DNA sequence: GGTTGGTGTGGTTGG
Protein backbone atom coordinates (compact mmCIF):
# COMPACT_ATOMS: atom_id res chain seq x y z
CA UNK A 1 0.00 0.00 0.00
CA UNK A 2 1.46 3.42 1.13
CA UNK A 3 5.05 4.12 1.77
CA UNK A 4 7.37 0.92 3.09
CA UNK A 5 3.88 -0.10 4.13
CA UNK A 6 2.90 -3.66 3.08
CA UNK A 7 4.63 -4.86 6.10
CA UNK A 8 8.11 -5.33 4.20
CA UNK A 9 7.88 -4.12 1.20
CA UNK A 10 11.10 -4.16 -0.60
CA UNK A 11 12.73 -7.07 0.81
CA UNK A 12 13.42 -9.78 -1.09
CA UNK A 13 12.66 -13.36 -0.72
CA UNK A 14 15.67 -14.68 -2.74
CA UNK A 15 18.41 -11.88 -1.58
CA UNK A 16 17.48 -9.25 1.24
CA UNK A 17 15.65 -11.20 3.41
CA UNK A 18 18.26 -13.87 2.69
CA UNK A 19 21.49 -11.49 2.57
CA UNK A 20 21.92 -12.58 -0.68
CA UNK A 21 23.54 -9.46 -2.93
CA UNK A 22 22.60 -8.59 -6.76
CA UNK A 23 24.98 -9.01 -9.65
CA UNK A 24 25.13 -5.32 -9.81
CA UNK A 25 23.49 -3.88 -6.62
CA UNK A 26 27.14 -2.66 -5.33
CA UNK A 27 26.24 -0.66 -8.86
CA UNK A 28 24.04 1.51 -7.27
CA UNK A 29 25.11 1.58 -3.63
CA UNK A 30 28.38 3.01 -5.05
CA UNK A 31 26.14 5.53 -6.76
CA UNK A 32 25.61 7.81 -3.59
CA UNK A 33 28.92 8.58 -3.43
CA UNK A 34 29.00 5.16 -0.57
CA UNK A 35 25.70 4.46 0.88
CA UNK A 36 26.10 1.38 2.81
CA UNK B 1 15.55 -2.49 -21.89
CA UNK B 2 18.49 -1.74 -24.24
CA UNK B 3 22.25 -2.24 -23.66
CA UNK B 4 20.81 -4.40 -20.70
CA UNK B 5 21.98 -8.03 -19.17
CA UNK B 6 19.37 -10.51 -18.31
CA UNK B 7 17.97 -10.14 -14.69
CA UNK B 8 18.80 -12.78 -12.01
CA UNK B 9 15.90 -15.24 -10.09
CA UNK B 10 13.99 -12.13 -8.69
CA UNK B 11 16.00 -9.67 -9.43
CA UNK B 12 11.99 -7.53 -9.15
CA UNK B 13 9.49 -9.96 -7.17
CA UNK B 14 7.47 -7.19 -7.89
CA UNK B 15 7.43 -7.34 -11.76
CA UNK B 16 4.15 -7.54 -13.45
CA UNK B 17 3.07 -8.41 -16.69
CA UNK B 18 0.34 -6.20 -18.66
CA UNK B 19 -1.08 -8.99 -20.96
CA UNK B 20 -3.67 -7.89 -23.40
CA UNK B 21 -6.29 -10.96 -24.06
CA UNK B 22 -7.31 -10.68 -27.73
CA UNK B 23 -5.03 -11.18 -28.99
CA UNK B 24 -2.66 -12.56 -26.68
CA UNK B 25 0.06 -9.50 -25.85
CA UNK B 26 2.23 -8.09 -23.38
CA UNK B 27 1.49 -4.27 -22.81
CA UNK B 28 3.97 -3.66 -20.32
CA UNK B 29 5.58 -4.12 -16.84
CA UNK B 30 3.91 -3.60 -13.87
CA UNK B 31 4.95 -3.41 -9.71
CA UNK B 32 3.17 -5.09 -6.70
CA UNK B 33 2.50 -2.55 -4.34
CA UNK B 34 -0.12 -4.63 -2.52
CA UNK B 35 -1.68 -8.18 -1.90
CA UNK B 36 -3.86 -6.70 -5.04
CA UNK B 37 -2.54 -3.10 -5.40
CA UNK B 38 -0.30 -2.83 -8.98
CA UNK B 39 0.58 0.10 -10.31
CA UNK B 40 1.69 0.74 -14.03
CA UNK B 41 1.37 3.28 -16.57
CA UNK B 42 -1.36 4.88 -17.85
CA UNK B 43 -0.32 5.26 -21.54
CA UNK B 44 -0.31 1.28 -20.92
CA UNK B 45 -4.08 1.70 -20.81
CA UNK B 46 -5.07 4.85 -22.75
CA UNK B 47 -3.78 6.07 -25.40
CA UNK B 48 -6.75 8.05 -27.82
CA UNK B 49 -4.33 8.96 -30.38
CA UNK B 50 -3.42 5.56 -31.33
CA UNK B 51 -6.79 4.37 -29.90
CA UNK B 52 -5.66 2.92 -26.82
CA UNK B 53 -8.05 2.34 -24.33
CA UNK B 54 -7.59 -1.09 -23.11
CA UNK B 55 -10.54 -2.63 -20.23
CA UNK B 56 -10.09 -4.36 -17.13
CA UNK B 57 -12.05 -7.36 -18.29
CA UNK B 58 -9.49 -6.97 -21.54
CA UNK B 59 -6.36 -7.02 -19.46
CA UNK B 60 -4.30 -10.13 -17.57
CA UNK B 61 -1.47 -9.55 -14.92
CA UNK B 62 1.30 -12.11 -14.66
CA UNK B 63 2.46 -11.84 -11.85
CA UNK B 64 5.83 -13.15 -10.17
CA UNK B 65 7.91 -14.32 -13.86
CA UNK B 66 10.93 -14.43 -15.54
CA UNK B 67 10.64 -16.24 -18.98
CA UNK B 68 8.88 -13.12 -21.23
CA UNK B 69 7.42 -16.08 -24.02
CA UNK B 70 6.58 -18.98 -21.45
CA UNK B 71 4.09 -19.73 -18.67
CA UNK B 72 6.38 -20.98 -15.52
CA UNK B 73 4.53 -23.97 -15.35
CA UNK B 74 4.09 -22.90 -11.33
CA UNK B 75 6.05 -19.89 -11.03
CA UNK B 76 3.61 -17.56 -12.79
CA UNK B 77 -0.03 -16.02 -10.94
CA UNK B 78 -1.85 -15.35 -14.02
CA UNK B 79 -4.82 -12.65 -12.38
CA UNK B 80 -7.80 -10.71 -13.01
CA UNK B 81 -7.77 -7.22 -12.33
CA UNK B 82 -11.52 -5.96 -10.50
CA UNK B 83 -10.74 -2.18 -11.44
CA UNK B 84 -8.27 -0.16 -13.41
CA UNK B 85 -8.52 3.86 -12.63
CA UNK B 86 -6.51 5.99 -14.15
CA UNK B 87 -5.01 9.99 -12.71
CA UNK B 88 -7.67 12.12 -13.29
CA UNK B 89 -5.17 15.11 -14.67
CA UNK B 90 -3.41 12.71 -17.10
CA UNK B 91 -2.63 14.42 -20.15
CA UNK B 92 -2.13 12.71 -23.40
CA UNK B 93 -2.67 15.44 -25.96
CA UNK B 94 0.58 17.11 -24.70
CA UNK B 95 3.09 14.89 -22.89
CA UNK B 96 2.39 11.84 -20.85
CA UNK B 97 1.40 14.20 -17.94
CA UNK B 98 0.38 12.23 -14.88
CA UNK B 99 0.50 8.99 -16.65
CA UNK B 100 -0.18 6.68 -13.61
CA UNK B 101 -2.64 4.24 -12.75
CA UNK B 102 -3.56 1.63 -10.16
CA UNK B 103 -5.64 -1.39 -10.98
CA UNK B 104 -7.45 -3.23 -8.35
CA UNK B 105 -6.60 -6.92 -8.81
CA UNK B 106 -9.72 -9.35 -8.05
CA UNK B 107 -8.25 -10.94 -4.76
CA UNK B 108 -5.20 -11.00 -3.06
CA UNK B 109 -1.94 -13.34 -4.31
CA UNK B 110 0.48 -15.24 -2.12
CA UNK B 111 4.03 -13.52 -1.83
CA UNK B 112 6.15 -16.88 -3.00
CA UNK B 113 9.49 -16.37 -3.30
CA UNK B 114 8.84 -14.16 -7.09
CA UNK B 115 5.99 -12.58 -6.44
CA UNK B 116 6.33 -10.01 -3.90
CA UNK B 117 5.97 -6.25 -2.83
CA UNK B 118 8.17 -3.06 -3.10
CA UNK B 119 8.35 0.15 -0.63
CA UNK B 120 6.26 3.15 -2.11
CA UNK B 121 7.98 6.15 -1.19
CA UNK B 122 8.47 8.64 1.65
CA UNK B 123 10.08 12.35 1.97
CA UNK B 124 13.52 10.81 3.76
CA UNK B 125 14.42 8.22 1.49
CA UNK B 126 13.14 10.15 -1.53
CA UNK B 127 14.71 13.84 -0.48
CA UNK B 128 18.07 12.08 -0.79
CA UNK B 129 17.94 9.20 -3.28
CA UNK B 130 16.38 11.45 -5.58
CA UNK B 131 19.95 13.49 -6.22
CA UNK B 132 20.92 13.43 -9.57
CA UNK B 133 24.33 11.34 -9.94
CA UNK B 134 22.59 8.52 -8.13
CA UNK B 135 21.43 5.40 -9.88
CA UNK B 136 18.15 3.06 -9.92
CA UNK B 137 17.35 0.36 -12.40
CA UNK B 138 14.22 0.17 -14.99
CA UNK B 139 13.36 -3.31 -15.31
CA UNK B 140 11.42 -4.87 -18.40
CA UNK B 141 10.87 -7.10 -21.34
CA UNK B 142 10.50 -5.32 -23.92
CA UNK B 143 12.06 -4.04 -27.39
CA UNK B 144 16.11 -4.48 -26.88
CA UNK B 145 16.59 -1.40 -29.49
CA UNK B 146 13.95 0.14 -31.27
CA UNK B 147 12.99 -2.62 -34.14
CA UNK B 148 10.88 -5.93 -34.90
CA UNK B 149 14.15 -7.81 -31.26
CA UNK B 150 12.10 -9.52 -27.90
CA UNK B 151 14.04 -11.26 -25.60
CA UNK B 152 13.96 -14.62 -23.57
CA UNK B 153 13.79 -13.02 -19.92
CA UNK B 154 14.24 -10.06 -17.91
CA UNK B 155 16.39 -7.57 -18.81
CA UNK B 156 18.01 -5.08 -16.28
CA UNK B 157 19.93 -1.89 -16.69
CA UNK B 158 21.52 0.59 -14.57
CA UNK B 159 20.91 4.26 -14.97
CA UNK B 160 21.75 7.87 -13.13
CA UNK B 161 18.74 10.55 -12.83
CA UNK B 162 19.51 13.23 -14.36
CA UNK B 163 18.83 17.24 -13.97
CA UNK B 164 16.45 19.29 -15.24
CA UNK B 165 18.76 21.30 -17.26
CA UNK B 166 19.79 18.82 -19.33
CA UNK B 167 16.06 16.82 -19.93
CA UNK B 168 14.70 20.02 -20.44
CA UNK B 169 17.10 21.35 -23.69
CA UNK B 170 17.02 17.97 -24.35
CA UNK B 171 13.32 18.08 -26.14
CA UNK B 172 10.88 20.10 -27.76
CA UNK B 173 8.09 18.42 -25.01
CA UNK B 174 7.80 20.27 -22.11
CA UNK B 175 8.81 18.67 -19.28
CA UNK B 176 6.93 18.73 -16.15
CA UNK B 177 8.32 18.46 -12.39
CA UNK B 178 6.30 15.30 -12.73
CA UNK B 179 8.75 13.04 -14.13
CA UNK B 180 12.89 13.14 -13.98
CA UNK B 181 15.03 11.33 -16.65
CA UNK B 182 17.22 8.98 -16.25
CA UNK B 183 20.43 8.17 -18.54
CA UNK B 184 24.31 9.09 -19.38
CA UNK B 185 25.96 12.02 -20.42
CA UNK B 186 27.58 11.10 -23.36
CA UNK B 187 31.13 11.48 -22.64
CA UNK B 188 30.45 9.22 -20.40
CA UNK B 189 31.32 5.66 -22.45
CA UNK B 190 28.25 3.42 -21.00
CA UNK B 191 24.69 3.31 -21.93
CA UNK B 192 20.93 1.81 -21.88
CA UNK B 193 17.19 3.05 -21.80
CA UNK B 194 14.15 1.81 -21.44
CA UNK B 195 11.91 1.10 -24.88
CA UNK B 196 8.88 0.42 -26.45
CA UNK B 197 7.32 -2.20 -24.35
CA UNK B 198 8.70 -1.10 -21.11
CA UNK B 199 6.38 1.12 -19.40
CA UNK B 200 4.79 0.82 -16.24
CA UNK B 201 8.00 -1.07 -15.22
CA UNK B 202 9.91 0.06 -11.90
CA UNK B 203 12.79 2.80 -11.57
CA UNK B 204 13.50 1.69 -8.66
CA UNK B 205 16.37 2.56 -5.96
CA UNK B 206 18.33 0.99 -2.85
CA UNK B 207 17.94 2.75 0.71
CA UNK B 208 21.57 2.76 1.93
CA UNK B 209 19.42 3.30 5.48
CA UNK B 210 16.73 0.42 5.65
CA UNK B 211 17.79 -1.41 2.78
CA UNK B 212 14.86 -1.90 1.51
CA UNK B 213 13.88 -0.93 -2.57
CA UNK B 214 11.08 2.13 -3.39
CA UNK B 215 9.97 3.16 -6.95
CA UNK B 216 11.17 6.60 -7.52
CA UNK B 217 9.83 6.36 -10.78
CA UNK B 218 7.75 4.40 -13.81
CA UNK B 219 8.83 4.45 -17.77
CA UNK B 220 7.11 6.98 -19.23
CA UNK B 221 8.51 8.02 -22.63
CA UNK B 222 11.51 8.67 -24.59
CA UNK B 223 12.72 10.04 -27.74
CA UNK B 224 13.99 6.72 -29.23
CA UNK B 225 15.84 3.99 -26.67
CA UNK B 226 19.72 5.27 -26.56
CA UNK B 227 19.14 8.43 -28.99
CA UNK B 228 23.15 9.23 -27.95
CA UNK B 229 21.99 12.44 -25.76
CA UNK B 230 18.53 12.00 -25.77
CA UNK B 231 17.18 10.57 -22.22
CA UNK B 232 14.31 8.51 -20.98
CA UNK B 233 11.67 10.61 -18.62
CA UNK B 234 10.30 8.04 -15.82
CA UNK B 235 7.66 9.46 -13.35
CA UNK B 236 7.85 11.06 -10.04
CA UNK B 237 6.00 7.96 -8.33
CA UNK B 238 6.61 10.84 -5.15
CA UNK B 239 5.24 14.14 -6.31
CA UNK B 240 2.54 12.18 -7.06
CA UNK B 241 2.15 9.42 -3.73
CA UNK B 242 -0.59 12.10 -3.00
CA UNK B 243 -2.58 10.76 -6.06
CA UNK B 244 -1.40 7.16 -5.05
CA UNK B 245 -2.42 6.28 -1.20
CA UNK B 246 -6.29 8.17 -2.00
CA UNK B 247 -7.72 5.58 -3.92
CA UNK B 248 -6.96 2.67 -1.92
CA UNK B 249 -8.05 4.66 1.52
CA UNK B 250 -10.94 5.21 -0.92
CA UNK B 251 -11.13 1.08 -2.08
CA UNK B 252 -10.43 -2.57 -1.98
CA UNK B 253 -7.58 -3.58 0.26
C1' DG C 1 10.41 -23.23 -25.24
C1' DG C 2 13.74 -25.71 -25.47
C1' DT C 3 19.23 -29.71 -23.84
C1' DT C 4 13.02 -33.99 -19.62
C1' DG C 5 16.39 -29.44 -15.62
C1' DG C 6 15.19 -25.12 -15.30
C1' DT C 7 11.98 -21.91 -12.11
C1' DG C 8 8.14 -22.96 -17.95
C1' DT C 9 10.04 -26.01 -10.16
C1' DG C 10 6.80 -31.74 -13.10
C1' DG C 11 6.59 -36.03 -16.07
C1' DT C 12 3.38 -36.18 -20.62
C1' DT C 13 8.72 -31.63 -27.33
C1' DG C 14 3.36 -31.26 -24.94
C1' DG C 15 0.28 -29.25 -22.00
N1 LIG D 1 14.39 5.68 -24.22
C1 LIG D 1 13.34 5.04 -23.70
N2 LIG D 1 13.51 4.50 -22.48
N3 LIG D 1 12.16 4.93 -24.30
C2 LIG D 1 10.96 4.25 -23.76
C3 LIG D 1 9.70 4.93 -24.16
C4 LIG D 1 8.41 4.45 -23.56
C5 LIG D 1 7.25 3.96 -24.46
N4 LIG D 1 6.47 4.99 -25.13
C6 LIG D 1 5.60 5.75 -24.58
O1 LIG D 1 5.44 5.56 -23.30
C7 LIG D 1 4.74 6.86 -25.11
C8 LIG D 1 3.24 6.50 -25.36
C9 LIG D 1 2.79 7.23 -26.58
C10 LIG D 1 3.98 7.94 -27.18
N5 LIG D 1 5.12 7.66 -26.28
C11 LIG D 1 6.34 8.11 -26.44
O2 LIG D 1 7.25 7.85 -25.67
C12 LIG D 1 6.64 8.89 -27.71
N6 LIG D 1 7.95 8.38 -28.23
C13 LIG D 1 6.66 10.37 -27.57
C14 LIG D 1 5.79 11.11 -26.60
C15 LIG D 1 6.30 11.54 -25.37
C16 LIG D 1 5.53 12.31 -24.50
C17 LIG D 1 4.22 12.68 -24.87
C18 LIG D 1 3.72 12.27 -26.12
C19 LIG D 1 4.51 11.50 -26.96
C20 LIG D 1 6.50 2.97 -23.56
O3 LIG D 1 7.22 2.48 -22.67
C21 LIG D 1 5.36 2.57 -23.71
Amino acid sequence: TFGSGEADCGLRPLFEKKSLEDKTERELLESYIDGR
Amino acid sequence: IVEGSDAEIGMSPWQVMLFRKSPQELLCGASLISDRWVLTAAHCLLYPPWDKNFTENDLLVRIGKHSRTRYERNIEKISMLEKIYIHPRYNWRENLDRDIALMKLKKPVAFSDYIHPVCLPDRETAASLLQAGYKGRVTGWGNLKETWGQPSVLQVVNLPIVERPVCKDSTRIRITDNMFCAGYKPDEGKRGDACEGDSGGPFVMKSPFNNRWYQMGIVSWGEGCDRDGKYGFYTHVFRLKKWIQKVIDQFGE
